[PDB]
């Protein structure tokens, strides 16, 4: 098993912490959803290859420009997250997060991930966003942003229902393996 | 960690740690507040444990088994003794607050109503000055420690055997040398997240809401000062490269 490192980046309300918790936990968090994520080393077998994938969160580092980059050394794959219920989290991707990741992690594959896809058909979400002349992020808007920023690929998931979660981490492992 | 504390913090939440007949006696809002306070103490117990792996397993093992050049071990583990002193003291106060709150006849049923005052004490005065000074030093030496580790692992056979030996057990899976360094660097930025969520469930007593609001402000001031005091050291850096920053 080769060792690879994954780091998730994105705005504070993008759902990155919940995504790492749901993937790593044996049994879904039905009693308490943790506030923070320390680290985890997942045993993953993708396309016949065994990998130990170390998982790291940047939550809490968003306001600290000298502390935050300390999370990047030797990263093999970046998950760049936005929330589908927050078109503002998608707007911060190209000229805030993308230049930072390209500077500290040159040549590292980025997978753009649209989190909370379950809220795309949530009436409370649709009513609230409509007050600010907004709507949930459309699939084509996510794909276009991923294309624009030079992402390895575009994926969607829901930490709430677990749909798409395993696929994101299996694809991240494949990206980390590519030379 | 010691067995008594590991068992007290083995459950995934405060609601699962206490007896179900004790849980049923509390309002849902008190349960939500206690679940987040339990997570802060549990993650602090784990953070002190990460520092003990660094000092006792790695640092001491290298000094007693390997023939490294002087100043090499200090370069791999900067400030680890000072960090261990700060957090072991903080952990002792959190665990004593929990212990005093236990019901007679129980080693698991408690409610902590007054955390704010303990957090203001930790994040103000001499203890905050010491945390700020120690994290500014540690985080400025973070990149240098990682590079020194990689050089030693690639060029020294006895160092590789040592690392592979002490990191072999499954309980060390998340705690290699580089993983410990990043776990310590990331610890300080977890405090505002935990404190803000505790504060969300602490409106029942105005004195407590106020104390946690003051604590959150102090932790943010400390983080801003550490962040402004960081500049990565590089082995063999020239003065011209430094003053041309
Ligand atoms: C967070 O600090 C930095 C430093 C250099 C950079 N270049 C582009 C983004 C960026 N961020
Ligand atoms: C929304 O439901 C819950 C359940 C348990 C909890 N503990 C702390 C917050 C919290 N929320
Ligand atoms: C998981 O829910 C969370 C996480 C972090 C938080 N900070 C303040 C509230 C709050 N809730």
């Amino acid at each position: 098993a080769i060792r690879k490192k994954l780091v998730i980046v994105g705005d504070g309300a993008c759902g990155k912490t919940c995504l790492l918790i749901v993937f790593s936990k044996d049994q879904f968090p039905e009693v308490y959803v943790p506030t923070v994520f320390e680290n985890y080393v997942a045993d993953i077998e993708v396309d016949g290859k065994q990998v130990e994938l170390a998982l790291w969160d940047t939550a809490g580092q968003e306001d600290y420009d000298r502390l935050r980059p300390l999370s990047y050394p030797d990263t093999d794959v970046i998950l760049m997250c936005f929330s589908i219920d927050s078109p503002d989290s998608l707007e911060n991707i190209p000229e805030k997060w993308t230049p930072e990741v390209k500077h500290f992690c040159p040549n590292v594959p980025i997978i753009l991930v649209g989190n909370k896809k379950d809220l795309r058909n949530d009436e409370h979400t649709r009513r609230e966003l409509a007050k600010m002349k907004q709507e949930p992020v459309k699939p084509e808007e996510g794909r276009d942003m991923a294309n624009r920023i030079g992402a390895f690929g575009y994926m969607e998931c829901s930490a709430k229902t677990k749909d798409g979660v395993r696929e994101v981490f299996e694809m991240a492992t494949r990206a980390a393996l590519q030379a | 960690s010691m067995e008594m504390d590991e068992k007290d913090f083995a459950a995934d939440s405060w609601s699962l740690a206490v007896d179900s007949s004790f849980l049923q006696q509390h309002k849902k809002e008190v349960m939500k507040q206690q679940d987040v306070i339990y997570e802060l103490i549990q993650t602090e117990l784990h953070h002190v444990r990460t520092l003990k792996i660094m000092t006792r397993l790695f640092r001491t093992g290298m000094l007693e088994e390997l023939h490294l050049e002087p100043g090499v071990v200090q370069g791999l583990f900067p400030c680890v003794d000072e960090l261990s002193d700060i957090h072991t003291r903080f952990l002792s106060q959190l665990l004593e607050r929990r212990r005093q709150a236990l019901c007679p006849g129980s080693t698991r049923n408690f409610v902590i109503h007054r955390l704010g005052d303990l957090l203001i004490s930790q994040f103000s005065g001499p203890s905050a000055e010491q945390m700020c000074k120690t994290y500014s030093e540690f985080c400025s030496r973070h990149s240098k420690a990682l590079k020194l580790y990689k050089e030693l692992y690639a060029r020294d056979k006895r160092f590789q055997q040592f690392i592979r030996k002490v990191t072999r057990p499954a309980v060390l899976k998340r705690h290699g040398v580089q993983e410990c360094i990043l776990l310590v660097t990331q610890r300080i930025t977890k405090y505002p997240l935990l404190i803000s969520r505790i504060l969300q469930h602490s409106h029942g007593i105005e004195e407590e809401r106020q104390d946690l609001t003051t604590a959150l402000g102090l932790v943010k001031e400390l983080l801003s000062n550490v962040d402004e005091g960081i500049y990565q050291l590089e082995k063999g850096a020239r003065l011209q490269e430094i003053y041309n920053r």
